[PDB]
């Protein structure tokens, strides 16, 4: 089930990669048996980085960034949301 | 194809 993680930026960044579609919307796909529009996901986690320490894992699907729903979102929208804060990031993720 | 960003 979805869970909320808070991550505080190191000067190297949050320590993860986000991967997903360029466009908006698109075909539905179930994640852990629940139906969603396309979700961006965590494609890498830096060992010992901020995201790793906060409990983010490879493959986590991103449902919200900083309180904003990103189901079906463009990659740009998700990256821009990740960059909204000077140093803090709150994600709602679904581990697979 | 999907794309990636380091953050």
């Amino acid at each position: 089930s979805p869970r909320v993680v808070r991550i505080v930026k190191s000067e190297s960044g949050y320590g993860f990669n986000v991967r997903g579609q360029v466009s908006e919307g698109g075909q539905l796909r179930s994640i852990n048996g629940e139906l969603y529009a396309p979700l961006q996901h965590v494609s890498a986690v830096l060992p010992g980085g901020a995201a790793d320490r906060a409990g983010v894992r490879k493959g986590d699907r991103i449902l919200e960034v900083n309180g904003v729903n990103v189901e079906g979102a463009t990659h740009k929208q998700v990256v821009d949301l990740i960059r909204a804060g000077e140093k803090e990031l709150i994600l709602t993720v679904l581990s697979v | 194809d999907d794309i990636s960003t380091v953050v």
